[PDB]
């Protein structure tokens, strides 16, 4: 089997940049090299086949080049709609095999997270559980740290974090953090705080509520 | 327009069998070889099967050879993948594609989850909130299995300012959440509800965000 390697698994580039994504085959594949784009929502389309042939309906901002073992996908000028993962694939010898993908991030100006904290719903409490949720929305760059503090002490067990893909329209990221406690645990404490560290603020960005209020 | 639509991806127990379908339209189906390609949760793509235009010749990689069978109906314009002896590592999004130059067209995919874990409906909780011009609300969708669920707001009338987070699996149950941001003048004077659908449990529930 032939192994396809995209040595860069992610890149960050600015709107208007000419962007190059590279692919190396473990042996000469004689120009039988195809490129795919997968959007964050999972949609896949063929961009380029046989090294350099633009597939019908695809924007001409995409092009492909190469020969032997080394191939490249070029984006002539990066646009907002290009947030996606790009995969190479050899069609020289069975089994057909794919590279591991290169995710393209749009480098935008910094954006501070909007932080929101939510106490457990009365419904969940009545059932014996207590999830506290903290949304950190529309920030850039993706680098962010979130701490939960309960009566001022950090809590790490019972935390579930999730991140959106880069937003197709504004190029920001968002994050959700959920701290799940038992009702009994939740009721032993007063102050619940979700504290984010991001480059847009020299101090932590804090949202909090007190059970006694 | 060329269209391919996969179906049949559901939860199946290890050792089990499942038949996927792919409905083709917008091109002369019987003139093209057709393929299945799958993608693991880690986002790696793997070619699964190809069948010749006339249906006579098939090809599979060793990973699935002897367990999967590709077939087609050149009157109904449908492609099939019969899977058997399924293993948890067969868990993937399964896509159907036309062979032309490359995998020239792809469907939206159908999710096959191979797991011993039990089907469980979500518990849906409102997230309600200290004011500003905009207010953020949300819906916590907790403890369901398998994926997927779909979340909308106000029956889809509210789409702007929505973030729905990818589900995360822990201890055989998924949790996800969705946030929506609206003008403070719109809530609570006007209602906001989240609508959560979980096909595996046949549920569709509405949860009003009450102050």
């Amino acid at each position: 089997d032939i192994q396809m390697t995209q040595t860069t698994s992610s890149l960050s580039a600015s709107l208007g940049d000419r962007v190059t994504i590279s692919c190396r085959a473990s042996q000469d594949i004689s120009n039988y090299l195809n490129w795919y784009q997968q959007k964050p929502d999972g949609t896949v389309k063929l961009l380029i086949y046989y090294t350099s042939r633009l597939h019908s309906g695809v924007t001409s901002r995409f092009s492909g080049s190469g020969s032997g073992t080394d191939y490249s996908l070029t984006i002539s000028n990066l646009e907002q709609e290009d947030i996606a993962t790009y995969f190479c694939q050899q069609g020289n010898t069975l089994p057909w095999t794919f590279g591991g993908g290169t995710k393209v991030e749009i480098k935008r100006a910094d954006a501070a997270p909007t932080v929101s904290i939510f106490p457990p719903s009365s419904e969940q409490l009545t059932s014996g559980g207590a999830s506290v949720v903290c949304f950190l929305n529309n920030f850039y760059p993706k680098d962010i740290n979130v701490k939960w503090k309960i009566d001022g002490s950090e809590r790490q067990n019972g935390v579930l974090n999730s991140w959106t893909d880069q937003d197709s329209k504004d190029s920001t990221y968002s994050m959700s953090s959920t701290l799940t406690l038992t009702k009994d645990e939740y009721e032993r404490h007063n102050s619940y705080t979700c504290e984010a560290t991001h480059k847009t603020s020299t101090s932590p960005i804090v949202k909090s509520f007190n059970r006694n209020e | 327009e060329v269209m391919l639509v996969e179906s049949g991806g559901v939860l199946v127990k290890p050792g089990g069998s499942l038949k996927l379908s792919c409905a083709a339209s917008g091109f002369t189906f019987s003139r093209y070889a057709m393929s299945w390609v799958r993608q693991t949760p880690e986002k790696r793509l793997e070619w699964v099967a190809t069948i010749s235009s006339g249906g006579s010749y098939s090809y599979y990689p060793d990973s699935v050879k002897g367990r999967f069978t590709i077939s087609r109906d050149n009157v109904k314009n449908t492609l099939y993948l019969q899977m058997s002896s399924l293993r948890s590592e067969d868990t993937a999004m399964y896509y159907c594609a036309r062979d032309s130059g490359g995998f020239a067209y792809w469907g939206q995919g159908t999710l096959v989850t191979v797991s011993a874990a039990k089907t469980t409906p979500p518990s849906v909780y409102p997230l309600a909130p200290t004011t500003g011009s905009s207010v953020t609300l949300g819906c916590l969708v907790k403890g369901y299995f398998p994926e997927p669920v779909t979340v909308t707001w106000n029956s889809g009338s509210l789409s702007s300012g929505v973030h729905t987070f990818p589900a995360v699996l822990q201890s055989d149950l998924y949790t996800l959440s969705s946030s929506v941001t609206v003008p403070s003048s719109t809530w609570p004077s006007q209602s906001v509800t989240c609508n959560v659908a979980h096909p595996a449990s046949s549920t569709k529930v509405d949860k009003k965000i009450e102050p």
